[PDB]
C-alpha cells in the first residue's frame, strides 16, 4: 500500500538547500534501497530524476541529490533554482508485484512570506441535524504555499473513512483556501466525544477539536 | 515502474 | 528525441472502452518487454496499472488490458467506469538506467449523470465567536458537472467584501466539491435577520440560509 509518507509543501529561495524527505515502514524494513525520485511539472508526465536510493539517470544536475537510511530516503535540491519549482515524488517496490509512491512535495520558490494556515472547524448544525444530515467542514485558509495535509480523527482515532478535501485555491490575495469535510450520522457523531481536524503544513500542525453537545 | 536486471 | 507519441484526450462511456498508445522506438518501446502504465489522477500520486506487457499488480481494476503491438504498446479500459477519468502515462527501460515516459492522454468518460449540488451553510462557531472572528462557510457537495456558481447575501442588497469561494475538486467520484466563506465580525453577523449563499449549476439556483441561532 502507498506507504511513502512525504512532507505536503517544500519550498525555499533561489539558493538555499531544500530537502524534501520521504518515510515508510515494514517487509524487510529499509531493506529495499528501490528508492526512485520523480520530478513532475505541472503539464508534464513525471521525469525521474533519481533511483536506486543515492542514483542520478544520464545527467540530471548535480544539485539534486539523494540519501537513506532506516525508514527515511531524502532528496536534498543543493541551491535551489527558479525552475526546480515542481511535484516531487517517492516510490518503492514492496516486492516484485509491487509498487508504493508517496503523497507528492509540490515543491515552491517563494514569491512571498510563507504563510501559515489558519484552521477553522464547524460542526453539524441544530437544523442540519434536524434533516439527519451530519457534516462537519475544516475550512483551511491563507496558507502559502497552497501545500497542506489534512487527517481527521474521532477520539484521537484517525480514521480513513467519508471526508474530501478540496484543491488549494488562490484566493484575492494570492493565500491558498482549503475545505477537508466529513460526512457523519447523528448516531455516530453522538456516540462518540471529540471530532479533530488535523492540518500540517511543512513544519506544523494544528488540530482543533469540536465536540457534541446537544440544546437540540 | 522502477523495474530490471 | 520526442515526448514519447501519446494521444491528448481519449473519451468513452459507461461501459464502453478506450485503447492507448505508448509510442516511441526500437531503442525503448522496441527492445525491451517492459512497459509500465501509470493511472494519475489530476495531479495527485500516479499509480502503477500495468508493467509489463499486461501485469497489472494484482490489485488493479477493470477490463484493464496491456498489448504491446511493434513501437507502440498499448492500455484497454473496457468498463468505462468515471472513476478513470485521468492521466494516464506509460514508460519504458532506455537501458543505462534510463526511463522515458509517455507524454499525453487525459481519459474521458461521457454518458456520466448531471448532479445538482447539496449545499450546506454554517453559521460560526462559538469558539471562534469567542475568539471574537466570525466566520460563514458554504459548502457544495456532490455537484456533476464541474461549474459552480456562488453568491452570498445579507438580507437581499447583494454584499460581497470578504468573501471566497474555492474552486471545484473531485471527490470520493468523479462528483465535485467547492466551499466559500465569509470572514465576518460578529457585528456583520449579528445584526442581520439572516445571511445567505446563493449557489447556481445548470441553469438552477439554490439558495441557503443562515440565522443568529445556532443552538450549541
Amino acid at each position: 500500500p502507498s506507504a511513502l509518507t512525504q512532507p505536503p509543501s517544500a519550498s525555499g529561495s533561489l539558493g538555499q538547500s531544500v530537502t524534501i524527505s520521504c518515510t515508510g515502514t515494514s517487509s524487510d524494513v529499509g531493506g529495499y534501497n528501490y528508492v526512485s525520485w520523480y520530478q513532475q511539472h505541472a503539464g508534464k508526465a513525471p521525469k525521474v530524476i533519481i533511483y536506486e536510493v543515492n542514483k542520478r539517470p544520464s545527467g540530471v544536475p548535480d544539485r539534486f541529490s539523494g540519501s537513506k537510511s532506516g525508514n527515511t530516503a531524502s532528496l536534498t535540491v543543493s541551491g535551489l533554482q527558479a525552475e526546480d519549482e515542481a511535484d516531487y515524488y517517492c516510490s518503492s517496490y514492496e516486492g516484485s508485484d509491487n509498487f508504493v509512491f508517496g503523497t507528492g512535495t509540490k515543491v515552491t520558490v517563494l514569491g512571498q512570506p510563507k504563510a501559515n494556515p489558519t484552521v477553522t472547524l464547524f460542526p453539524p448544525s441544530s437544523e442540519e441535524l434536524q434533516a439527519n444530515k451530519a457534516t462537519l467542514v475544516c475550512l483551511i485558509s491563507d496558507f502559502y504555499p497552497g501545500a497542506v495535509t489534512v487527517a481527521w480523527k474521532a477520539d484521537g482515532s484517525p480514521v480513513k473513512a467519508g471526508v474530501e478535501t478540496t484543491k488549494p485555491s488562490k484566493q484575492s490575495n494570492n493565500k491558498y483556501a482549503a475545505s477537508s469535510y466529513l460526512s457523519l450520522t447523528p448516531e455516530q457523531w453522538k456516540s462518540h466525544r471529540s471530532y479533530s481536524c488535523q492540518v500540517t503544513h511543512e513544519g506544523s500542525t494544528v488540530e482543533k477539536t469540536v465536540a457534541p453537545t446537544e440544546c437540540s | 515502474q522502477x523495474h530490471x536486471x
